[PDB]
């Protein structure tokens, strides 16, 4: 399968922000702070929300995004986590990891905080939605999850990497857990066969905190069209 | 310094991740270095890739670059 880099649906350093503090081709909101080499989507302060979404919609039959990020916090426990989005509408502000609920498309949620006390966090949870599901915060989306894995993406020596592929109707999530310098040491995390998502969507990334708070940083969001 | 080297120097100067490929985000920083309109930035970059990205991979490699010149 051929890969085409798509600049208009991507961002990265080392000149990530423009002199007016904007990120080219993306809109940010809440308390996201863009800087020259990363976006602090939500800093380690109480009750924060931030997001970053593409200004325009992508129309790709198949795609792959690589998101390189850090979640960092004093505790062995942190909150709330970080979400990667492909959705019909920009979800700039809202209660779902800092973005709009009732989205149409897919959220991949990197959920640090064990809301339902099931000792199964940090987790990565894939959640499809059609415009009508209210995200179940209290249960870490457990009943709404098309698929999930357990993976501790917090406080790692190198950046964590999520490779998210939509190809021939299957959504795969692969994670490089950041233990070593090898940027290609990916491990399988989850997969959903026969996933339907809009033919046009905004990509996005968002994060939030509560009483506990980590710094949520995205160094780069890199989007490819597959054919 | 021959044309051929000023060109190399330009290519390398905007190759910020050092992969010997120029992508649109790299070209945008070259172009943008009040701010110019994003829409016009998108046209320019789209034009450069239309004209020079012969294999349609979203990058311009050195051969594609040297050929554009
Ligand atoms: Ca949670
Ligand atoms: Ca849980
Ligand atoms: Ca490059
Ligand atoms: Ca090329
Ligand atoms: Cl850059
Ligand atoms: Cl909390």
């Amino acid at each position: 399968p051929h890969r085409r880099f798509e600049y208009k649906y991507s961002f990265k350093g080392p000149h990530l922000v423009q002199s007016d503090g904007t990120v080219p081709f993306w809109a940010h909101a809440g308390n996201a702070i863009p800087s020259s080499d990363q976006i602090r989507v939500a800093p380690s302060l109480k009750s924060q929300r931030g997001s970053v979404w593409t200004k325009t919609k992508a129309a790709f039959e198949n795609w792959e995004v690589e998101v390189t990020f850090r979640v960092t916090g004093r505790g062995r426990i942190g909150a709330d986590g970080l979400a990667i989005w492909y959705a019909e509408n920009q979800g700039l502000e809202g209660p779902v990891f800092g973005s709009a609920d009732l989205w149409n498309g897919v959220g991949i949620f990197f959920d640090s905080f064990d809301n339902d006390g099931k000792k199964n966090n940090p987790a990565i949870v894939i959640i499809g939605n059609n415009g009508q599901i209210h995200y179940d915060h209290q249960n870490d989306g457990a009943s709404q999850a098309l698929a999930s894995c357990q993976r501790d993406f917090r406080n790692k020596p190198y950046p964590v990497r999520a490779k998210i592929t939509y190809y021939q109707n299957t959504l795969t999530v692969m994670i490089n857990n950041g233990f070593t310098p090898d940027k290609n040491d990916y491990e399988f995390c989850a997969k959903v066969e026969n996933m339907i998502i809009p033919a046009q969507g905004h990509f996005g990334i968002s994060a939030a905190t509560g009483g506990l708070a980590d710094d949520h940083d995205v160094l780069s969001f890199l989007t490819f069209q597959l054919t | 310094m021959s044309p051929q080297e000023l060109q190399l120097h330009y290519f390398k100067m905007h190759d910020y991740d050092g992969n010997n490929l120029l992508d649109g985000l790299e070209l945008s920083t070259a172009i943008t270095h009040p701010l110019m309109s994003e829409d016009e930035l998108i046209n320019i970059i789209d034009g450069v890739l239309r004209d020079d990205d012969k294999n349609n991979d979203g990058y311009i490699d050195y051969a594609e670059f040297a050929k554009s010149l």
